[PDB]
């Protein structure tokens, strides 16, 4: 039968799934709050996957407990910097990696 | 046991004519078409071949007994007179493996007609053909890429590729001969190519026109996109002047070189066959003096043993004649050792001078180059007789077109393209060659002055290297 | 100025053939031996040869305009025919020197002998002789030592050097080999060698071997008080593993290596050459397949082309044929080559088939080695022929004397001395050969064995290759 | 006499003839059918000769009996990529070697 | 789990386990759920072998792989759940709708030589 | 091997820390791999390319781009494929290599493949 | 010609299990002792081990049809019952040439013995024996010197060579392992070694050695006027 699949860019976790309602990225902040993860909210002009660095948005929510604190600075960025990709990152300090990354916005077409 | 020695002279056939020994797999086969002197019976002069060829001397050694001189000898195992021919024959001899350093042709050669050509008691002597065992072509790299992995690189697909030899042979500045090259590109050859004698000169030297050959290259291929080459020549005095020469193309980022493998030799092209594969450069090889060797038929080496020597050593082109051209090749030869060179198993077949069956255990072919004297009215011959895999050479018959390189280059670009489209719809090449190319010529300008130019131009002479 | 691009075919012989023209004293000659296709005129055929192995192809191309082709082109410019021959005839061709790369005998042969051969319209070439000049000559290093430098390096004065190639060819053992030669050395002469052919194989890998002669040579030389050495042969299927084993060689302190120039090729023979030159290791050159191409009159390149050929490339020795033995050799063509590899200047002389006055600028000479099916009984035609500066050599002619090895050499040297005693003396080597022979069978019991031995053996048949 | 060539850029195996009319594309077509290659449709935004891989159409028709089946694919891909070269490519796998390649479509201009 | 002797490593670091050999789809679940993010999850004729060739038996992977880690990170059971969690991809991503028919069927049970 | 012994199997040595140190372990290890890589959140996905043996160079490197370009990360050389007869090694190194810039040039991610040395 | 491409799962067998192949002399031949799961006939679970160690894997692939299966797939052309014991057979399995790099022992086994003693579906496997092609052998260097070129370089001949361990196997110094080993080259050995484990520890450093037993070896090869060895580990 088959079709031939299509050439579109993409964003690395979970970029392949339908685009993630603000619920779906509430739940994932969730989870990263219960693993102990800190939130880091990064922004780039490009998505160019060479490119170790981001631009850190203020500094990570070191104690955050809730998820609508960083969606509230998500929200934040966004006003800021709407022409820029905007990821949510968790940072696990004692294995010292990011543990989750997820682009939450992504710049006028 | 060691039979005792007893010294002086025997006749060689005592211990090296063998006619009921039974050739092993392993075994090397040589066929030697021979002409004993008056008095000198014929199986004494094929054992005499097998002998000097092998182990033998002139007269009995001590030494003899300290070996096993049955595992060892030379054995002609078969005589036959030449159908037709007074005082010739055939011999054929079995060599055992172990007589043979892996991996050289120089050591090969250096056995089989080392001596035995000049022995006094053989007025002449013609090495017809040699089977190489498959345990003795896995010892060898072979072709750096060959005929598959040559056209994945260069994304020819569909046709013979067409080459060009750039003239004057010599005379022509680094600058010119870049011009000359530029332009022959941008009219739609694939390829340009130094002349043989073209290595290094007070006119040119080499890494001047590697220079400007690869600035050339740049811009036809930008122009046209297609990828295009130019073999630069390699061929040096020496192998650390060859290495340097072929490291700068490298360092160019040059897809091929050439090099003379008969005046250079075995050795330095062994040597940069194998660096061509760690390298990732193409090789076309030149046959430069062959001809001096295979050209009459009663004294010499046939170039289908050269051929396969080529193969071994490595080369990923070979040039094989054009049977049409201005330079001597015998067709049903010819179609026999394109075969050798290109295929994996060739049977053995006498009407096509292949005189025992070749494996090649999955060794690379060589595509064959058909060069010299050719234009435009050959090509439907040329790919009846060569088909895809191989490549058209037009020297004279680019840079002589009357409207210069660029259109002469188009003119045989043109008259190719049309005959695969024809052949390929089922047209007769033989019967309609002509028709073909009078068709592109109505809507190819250049084609048509290329077809006028060179319209009444033949070359027919007795061919001397007869089967 | 540039005289127009008319395309299309001209003949040869309207750029070429230039009877008028006098040859300039750094133009490289050659003299071909050619018969044209019935319909070809000769000094079309001469031009053809000229064209094709200079700057010419079969048809006009405008690129010639670019340069100054006057300056550049081959001059076919003198044509005789062959005395008493039909449709044979000699063209002389002018190369200029600017055609060639400075001390490469590979390109040279690029040019000269490269595409002609092969011609249709041509029925056979063969290059007969080239006049190197001497402004090319001394862009070469020939012999890395040459006679006089040799003599002195070995401490051997006074005579012909003594040598011979151990047997059977093939099929003994590294140990086995080392007694061969141990035994031959100690009994008198001055070299043993392995035979072309032995290179690294199953039965004798080189490494060993090389070890093994070694000790033979130290024992040899311990016990006799003489200088010995043996041709360790080095010849090898690329550069690297050329170079491997000429270094190892020079590892063990030997005096002299061997190469068969023709099978392994120029450019690895010059790399070989220098390297010797810088290494101070004598190199003796095998002439190996050279008959394949120098035997026939008709077609091919004489001997003595490769011989000077060689003289530039280098090598401090070069088997020469012997006349008399097993392999053919005409006796003036061998006495004008001995001198053109030997002397300074050799004047023109057709009787002995010495196209041009050579002069060598004081390039050394290479030493000839005469070898090949001879034995006692043609020691004072060998000493006669070819003189003090000469090595001859004896494989079965020592290892088949009927007590073996040791009283075998003891056998040639003690007759190649009563030889040299008997000439200075004044006794006619031709009339009182034989004479002297018997008076030194008188006292030499190993001598007397040898003489009775091979008393019978003759090669005497034909000559195929007459001036 | 003489004209001065143009420059135009070539599309390798026949861009040197005329354009082939779909009976030309179709006779080249029954050729691979009738040599035993397998019919190939590969679809690329540029033609890059330094390039060695173009996007393969669904798969290869291994079994292609029929031109017409072959013609049916190169329509369809070129409904949904029109802006792209495309290619009909035979493939020997016997040789495993590409044995035809020809260009059947170039993009809007 | 056969660990015989407390082992330490003195911050050597870790190797990332590769699982691979004759899985697909529907081992995807199981898999994560084994293994955890810091793995790397193989498919060879899982990918080569989808019915559309190679990219979409890639992409059936890819999206079989994110809904797995999208359900876990929301709390939902792999065990229990996985087949429904695929179910539920398939129906919006053709081509790993076309990888979980075909596989369906498929498993390796069979009785292990190397017991504890 | 001892006569005296039917059977013996190893089942876990303790490399004491003192020579663990003596090692240089990974050459980087999990956290600095996925740092280089910027692959983050989840499992990294691979593909033995098939079949094992048989295909030419150029056809690895198109079954390696088709993969790629499909949202594997990696996709591999068989455990088998070295330099054969077939495909010599650097003509696979050199068509990989096309194939994953062609792939990670499409998608956007870091692509790999491992090359079988 | 390509045969259509059919996705989903076959029996191996279908392809890999040759009944009537009759090996070339070219062929590299393999001979492994098996016992398939119950549940899993011999023939299946010996195509199964042809598959795996050629060119096979567990579901069927588009890109076979780029090339030619038959040319490449190994071949299992004979099963036998191994006599007197249930459940336990022969295979015999045939690869072409072609499967292997020149001269890589590594490469051949990486094939024969890489995967297909882990497989579920079999219970044990054991190689026995690999016939090499001549052809194969001949991409191989081999023994460095050989029985031959060995006695000659030692001028030993006649009769068996002898060699000593010495012991203890750790723990000695380079010094005292020198002398160890001059006591029992003086006293007729032709040969002493290091021991295996013997490479360079803490307490006997491996140039250390090398120097102290150079030195043990020329002595005693002086006072016996025989040559002496001593396998250096490396
Ligand atoms: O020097 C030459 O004559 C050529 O450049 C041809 O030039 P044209 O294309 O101008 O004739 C070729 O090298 C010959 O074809 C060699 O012969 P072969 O291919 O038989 O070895
Ligand atoms: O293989 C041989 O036949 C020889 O070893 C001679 O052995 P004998 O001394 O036992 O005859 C010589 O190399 C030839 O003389 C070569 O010919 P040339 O010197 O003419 O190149
Ligand atoms: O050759 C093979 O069978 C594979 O390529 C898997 O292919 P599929 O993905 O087509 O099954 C893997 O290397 C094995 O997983 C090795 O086993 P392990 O990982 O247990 O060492
Ligand atoms: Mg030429
Ligand atoms: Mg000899
Ligand atoms: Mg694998
Ligand atoms: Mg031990």
């Amino acid at each position: 039968s088959m079709k031939t699949l299509p050439k579109e860019r993409r964003f690395e976790t979970f970029s392949y799934l339908p685009p993630l309602s603000d619920r779906q990225i509430a739940a994932q902040i969730e989870y990263m709050i219960e693993q102990g993860f800190h939130p880091l909210i990064e922004f780039n002009e490009h998505s160019n996957p060479e490119e170790f660095y981001w631009t850190m948005w203020k500094l990570p929510l070191f104690a955050c407990a809730a998820p609508q604190q960083v969606l509230d600075e998500v929200r934040e960025c966004r006003s800021e910097y709407g022409d820029c990709y905007i990821r949510v990152a968790g940072f696990d300090n004692i294995k010292e990696c990011q543990t989750s990354s997820f682009i939450v916005h992504r710049p006028g077409r | 046991s060691a039979a005792g020695y007893k010294a002086g002279v025997k006749d060689y056939k005592l211990t090296y004519y063998t006619p009921d020994y039974t050739p092993k797999d392993t075994d090397l086969l040589a066929a030697f078409r021979f002409s004993p002197q008056p008095g000198v019976p014929a199986d004494e002069a094929g054992a005499a071949i097998a002998a000097e060829s092998s182990t033998g001397t002139w007269t009995t050694v001590w030494t003899d007994l300290l070996t096993d001189m049955d595992r060892y000898k030379g054995k002609c195992y078969h005589i036959e007179p030449v159908a037709g021919e007074e005082n010739s024959y055939f011999a054929f001899i079995a060599y055992p493996l172990d007589l043979f350093e892996e991996g050289s042709v120089t050591n090969i050669l250096t056995s089989i007609v080392g001596n035995v050509f000049g022995f006094k008691a053989i007025r002449s002597l013609r090495l017809e053909d040699i089977r190489f065992p498959v345990a003795l072509v896995k010892t060898f790299q072979g072709p750096p890429h060959g005929i598959q992995v040559e056209r994945d690189l260069l994304n020819k697909y569909g046709r013979p590729m067409l080459g060009c030899t750039i003239k004057p042979k010599l005379g022509l500045s680094a600058k010119n001969y870049g011009r000359a090259v530029y332009e022959c590109l941008r009219g739609g050859l694939d390829f340009t190519k130094d002349d043989e004698n073209i290595n290094s000169q007070p006119f040119q030297r080499w890494r001047d026109r590697f220079l400007f050959v690869a600035d050339a290259i740049h811009k036809s291929q930008a122009e046209t996109g297609e990828i295009k080459g130019h073999y630069l020549n390699v061929t040096a005095p020496t192998c650390e002047e060859m290495m340097k020469r072929a490291e700068f193309a490298k360092e160019l980022g040059m897809p091929i070189i050439m090099h003379d493998f008969l005046t250079a030799g075995f050795t330095a092209n062994t040597t940069l066959a194998k660096w061509c594969r760690d390298n990732g450069v193409l090789l076309h090889i030149h046959r430069a003096m062959h001809a001096v060797i295979d050209r009459q038929r009663n004294h010499g080496i046939h170039f289908r043993v050269l051929a396969k020597c080529l193969r071994l050593s490595g080369g990923d082109h070979l040039h094989s004649g054009t049977v049409v051209g201005k330079l001597e090749g015998d067709k049903a030869s010819t179609l026999g050792f394109v075969d050798l060179m290109r295929e994996d198993h060739i049977e053995a077949d006498r009407s096509r001078g292949v005189f025992f069956t070749q494996d090649w255990a999955s060794m690379p072919g060589v595509l064959p180059v058909a060069s010299g004297g050719i234009h435009v009215w050959h090509m439907p011959a040329l790919v009846e007789i060569f088909g895809d895999d191989s490549v058209l050479q037009f020297g004279g018959g680019t840079l002589g077109h009357p409207w210069g390189n660029a259109p002469g280059a188009t003119a045989n670009r043109v008259a190719l393209e049309a005959c695969v489209q024809a052949r390929n719809e089922g047209r007769d090449l033989y019967r309609e060659g002509g028709d073909i190319l009078r068709e592109a010529g109505k809507w190819s300008p250049e084609l048509a002055a290329a077809l006028d130019l060179w319209k009444e131009i033949k070359f027919e002479f007795e061919t001397m290297d007869k089967l």
